[PDB]
RNA sequence: AUACGUUCACUGUGAACAAUCAGGACGCUUAGAGUAUGGCCACAUGAAUGACUCAGCGCAGUAUGAAGUCUUUGUU
């Protein structure tokens, strides 16, 4: 947690050493792209879905299955979510947190934070834009975070 | 002993102590554990944990219950390791 | 963020040899690894294990105690052959030890490898 | 230190550590050369001594007794010692 | 050779799985102990042989008096060399250095790998020294030759294999 | 279908581009200089080379460092 911060986080998961197995559990390629584009449909972001396999169908690396990562397997099949996923939180954040700063202006602990979510997002924008996922003429307003979120 | 350490075979010990990416090779410290309420006879994983709360098919409490580490195991449950 | 790995290793081994350590934990490269290379060689250093974890690497160093210092120098300079003893002059302490590590066309070997293959190329560091 | 033509050159040679293997200057003062009899089975002289070196760097530290525990299992003069075990 | 081509074909004979399977070559090794066979297999039949395959491989390995470890067909030059195509990119897949580690998770197949290393020496030359899972053998304890055999074959390389 | 299948940067090599500076030859009586001068029978010479130098130009080599690579499906 490096970003925006003063503090020098190390925490996160580590991938297991070998990709490939295991022979003991038992799962299928064809039946896991089934599962995945299960919850999909119901309107789950990618973030998620792993992990509910995870803690319900033992499935600990999704790749190790399929040899293909859970966003491929959406694009694939051809329905994923329009807006990154990491894209679609700040949003979401920065436009709840401005409908706060509305009620009670007095907060500045709240505007010093809203810069800091709104910066996030400029950041992450241009990086989306180079890749060719969101078209140069793409946005983000106070007026357009609802439009985008829903 | 700060000049002498043999570090290409560590001992048993010190790999367990070390941190999880610390480690000469980098593994994690979790696995799926197998479960069973004396209730019913059917045989679940789970992984240990966790996030969701976990359930067998057939009862309706959770057989586990999630912490910041390690699932909690509430009642009188038990492990097979498989 | 890490600027370069050549430059941050070479550190490490030098505040072994100044302590005077049996062996060194190094992200691992294969500039890194050329540059080990060519300073066992000459025998400044043992013999290495250059581990895998589906990773950038480590390295294990095992080290002979017979090494004062590597630097990495960067930015990476041009040199060419005409031009080069000059860096011996500079960089080295004396004339009579002491190698200057260039990646040369053919590959990374020392100025007096340099010199014979009639090659030069952009400079890395060095060794005494 | 070679004249090459041929000869050797230079009066004197510094000792060198065996724990680190650096150069034991004229003036370090803590310097040290020990004699150790070597012995034969069911424990009798045999009138001929290892000389184990350090210098005054590994003593400053403590880790000069360290060495003595590897270097001497490894000439063999002790069994056990070196390596293992705590707990 | 057709002595693996004629063997596989009659065995194969009443199974649905093993029906469609087909083998290209295959290479002989010198291995001190008995000899041992590298079976070449067309890619995208690899995981059709290797879904099962523990069936059979105890009635080939038997009958031929040689261990059987099945490989890919794992090929992959960033610059022409003629008598040859090339993608100019090229990719991961296509690269030298993911053929002969795939080449690895197929030989020691049903195990699988836990640590990987070289060792560099004095001298300059270099020697890889793979380990493979402390728990799946049992097996793999016995073959142990046969691979640094086997893999010094393809990939060119002095190689050992341990627990 | 015996030459063609990324260009650069960088390195080597090649082209291209007075005096002074460095440097070779020669006892201006020496020196700073100068381009001479040495052989009694009509002869022999020398007036080199490098640097000046970044850019622009060619072939050869690819270790390092770049660009090349429109994908809810691209190329012939």
């Amino acid at each position: 947690g490096r970003l925006h911060s003063q503090g020098k986080g190390i925490s996160s998961s580590t991938c297991p050493y070998r990709r490939s197995a295991p022979h003991w559990l038992q799962l299928s390629a064809e039946n896991c792209v089934q599962m995945i584009c299960d919850y999909a449909k119901k309107g789950v972001r990618p973030s998620q879905i792993g992990a509910l396999l995870r803690d319900r169908n033992g499935v600990g690396m999704v790749r190790a299955v399929t040899g293909v990562k859970v966003l491929r397997i959406l694009k694939a099949n051809g329905l994923a979510p329009a807006l990154p996923e990491e894209l679609y939180h700040l949003i979401k954040k920065a436009t709840n947190v401005r409908k706060h700063l509305e009620h009670a202006k007095h907060d500045v602990d709240g505007k010093y934070r809203l810069i800091l979510i709104e910066s996030r997002i400029h950041r992450l924008t241009r990086y989306y834009k180079t890749r060719r996922v969101l078209a140069p003429n793409w946005k983000y307003n106070a007026q357009t975070a609802s439009a985008l979120v829903a | 002993t700060t000049l002498d350490v043999d570090i290409l075979h560590p001992s048993v010990e010190q790999e367990l102590h070390t941190n999880k990416k610390k480690t000469l090779v980098p593994n994690p410290r979790s696995e799926f554990l197998s479960l069973r309420c004396p209730s019913c006879t059917g045989l679940t994983t789970a992984f240990s944990h966790s996030n969701v709360p976990v359930f067998c098919k057939n009862c309706q409490t959770p057989l586990a219950t999630p912490t910041g580490g390690r699932i909690l195991l509430a009642d009188q449950v038990e492990i097979r390791p498989r | 963020v890490r600027t370069s790995v050549l430059a941050d290793a070479l550190k490490a081994i030098t505040n072994a040899e100044r302590r005077g350590m049996r062996q060194v934990l190094i992200p691992s490269s294969k500039v890194i690894i050329a540059f080990l290379k060519v300073m066992a060689s000459r025998n400044y250093i043992g013999d290495f294990e250059v581990i895998d974890d589906h990773r950038s690497g480590k390295i294990v160093i095992n080290l002979l105690g017979r090494l004062n210092k590597c630097v990495a120098i960067c930015p990476r300079f041009d040199v060419g052959l005409g031009d080069l003893e000059m860096w011996q002059a500079k960089l080295l302490p004396s004339r009579q030890f002491g190698y200057v590590v260039l990646s040369t066309d053919k590959g990374i070997m020392d100025h007096e490898e340099a010199r014979k293959h009639n090659a030069g190329g952009k400079i890395l560091g060095m060794f005494f | 230190m070679q004249n090459d033509a041929g000869e050797i050159v230079d009066m004197l040679i510094p000792r060198k550590c065996m724990a680190t293997d650096r150069l034991i200057p004229p003036h370090d003062h803590a310097s040290v050369q020990i004699q150790i009899a070597k012995v034969n089975d069911d424990g009798l002289p045999t009138g001929e001594f290892e000389t184990v070196v350090f210098s005054g760097y590994v003593r400053a530290l403590g880790e000069s007794d360290y060495a003595l525990n590897r270097i001497a299992t490894e000439k063999g003069l002790l069994t056990g010692v070196y390596r293992n075990e705590a707990h | 050779s057709e002595t693996v081509t004629a063997a596989f074909n009659e065995i194969a004979a009443g199974k649905p799985e093993l029906k469609d399977l087909k083998i290209e070559s295959v290479k002989e090794v010198k291995s001190e102990g008995a000899t041992v066979l590298v079976i070449t297999v067309p890619y995208k039949q690899i995981k059709a042989f290797q879904s099962a395959q523990a069936t059979f491989l105890p009635d080939l390995e038997k009958k031929l008096n040689a261990q059987i470890c099945i490989i890919g067909k794992h090929r992959a030059p960033k610059t022409p060399e003629h008598g040859r195509r090339f993608k100019a990119i090229r990719n991961y897949g296509r690269t030298l250095r993911s053929v002969n580690d795939a080449i690895l998770d197929d030989l020691v197949f049903p195990t699988a790998i836990v640590g990987k290393r070289v060792h560099y020496d004095v001298n300059g030359k270099q020697v890889t020294r793979v380990i493979l899972d402390k728990h799946d053998a049992t097996r793999v304890e016995e073959r142990l030759s046969g691979f640094a055999a086997a893999y010094n074959r393809l990939t060119g390389i002095v190689s050992v294999f341990e627990v």
